């Protein structure tokens, strides 16, 4: 029912960011608020994450080249 | 709104807008907590998309790429007002964006890439004319900091021609078009 | 004095203090600019490092170097109250950190990398025994927090012993003694 | 009589780097004041800076291996 990418990619990347900024800046309420948002997208509407997800890398893929 | 950093309303942003058809709420929410998690915490954006591109197994130069996804507007910095001088000035600002962005696609022809920047330093100086004659105080001091980037641009335009070393080049394109977007926003917030 | 950021404290910090020495007065400039700028922009002294090392041609892992690195007293957090406890505190503490340390030069060589864990173990233990035993608010949250950290490196082992990735466990490591550096400067700042 | 690494290090890097907050962050005072602590510094001392560049390095030399 709900996106695979909230167990996949952002529980990882956001433990790592939230471990690189808790023992610098000092500040990561407003990170985990984010990675909660991505919580209540997904509640207010299943499968917006992993459109968001699909949505950034078209938009990378359309505008990477060699 | 606020002025925030690159990678969030050149990558994040166009996205967020494009989420707004599946459900307008929900982008919102996302949005918000994006701009107030990159307030507090600078390049959050930046490290979340790369890290993101990195396990998803997708290999791209990414200031490259930025430089090209920096072309789009941002909505939030455009002027709504319909007098004829601040569309302009959208106006102008798009093209001198739309021109740089054009760098890493021509950067490696010489002759191409030599009137790309041709056609960047028209776009300036159309943009500069634009610029100071709107001014009908800090969007003084924005006009000079875009003078600034414009002659650092150059600069590094003439590095190149000596080491070849092109991400400088792109690295100074995505200032240039920084400050223009910020030269937009402040006129639109004063 | 307050809490800084790793590559500050363990790589930048002792260079201060050798520049002692040679003048004080500008070592200690140098020092405040460098907090001042780091608190500023979180990361700065991370990068001026690599930026420095990147020019000289010094080619590091800076990961596992900061992890050696780290191995060292930071001074500001070393408590100089005479009572027992307290340098016995500064002494678990530094175990700890000391055999953490030891990590990259044995993480190869399955049997002396599991010793290492043993006496990581151990390290632990004892500077848990310390902590609980000085107890005569914050300080309990810092507690909790240092086990919370315990635990997720002891996760990270078994992750590593998984997939065979040294870096998460280098990470881990750092991440371990940051918080017993923050248990020192907690005791020290109450 | 003054470092050599004030024009070779210092200034390259620390300009790259008030570009990359200044565009970010926003704040750079401090920054270009560390900059400039670097040449306060090397008035009351010439010479300083580079022994600190020395100290970096051999710092980290010390506690790398492979």
């Amino acid at each position: 029912e709900f996106s695979q990418c909230l167990s996949t990619l952002v529980r990882p990347v956001f433990g790592e960011l939230k471990e690189k900024h808790k023992q610098s800046g000092g500040s990561v309420g407003a990170l985990e608020e984010l990675e909660n948002a991505f919580s209540l997208a997904e509640e207010s509407c299943p499968g917006i994450s992993d459109k968001l997800m699909v949505h950034l890398v078209e938009r990378v893929q359309r505008f990477s080249h060699n | 709104t606020s002025m925030v950093s690159m990678p969030l309303y050149a990558v994040m942003y166009p996205v967020f807008n494009e989420l707004e058809r599946v459900n307008l709420s929900a982008a919102q929410t996302l949005r918000a907590a994006f701009i107030k998690a990159e307030k507090e915490n600078p390049g959050l954006t930046q490290d979340i998309i790369m890290k993101i591109l990195e396990k998803k197994s997708v290999e791209v130069n990414f200031t490259e790429s930025l430089l090209r996804m920096a072309a789009d507007d941002v909505e939030e910095y455009m002027i709504e007002r319909p007098e004829p001088e601040f569309q302009d000035l959208n106006e102008k600002a798009r093209a001198l964006k739309q021109i740089l962005s054009k760098i890493p696609d021509e950067i490696n022809d010489r002759v191409r890439f030599l009137q790309t920047i041709k056609d960047i330093a028209s776009a300036i100086k159309e943009l500069l004319d634009t610029v100071n004659n709107v001014f009908k105080r800090a969007l003084e001091h924005q006009k000079k900091e875009f003078v600034k980037y414009s002659k650092s641009f150059s600069d590094t335009l003439k590095t190149y021609f000596k080491d070849g070393k092109a991400i400088n080049v792109f690295v100074s394109a995505n200032r240039l078009i920084h400050q223009t977007n910020l030269i937009l926003q402040t006129f639109k917030t004063v």
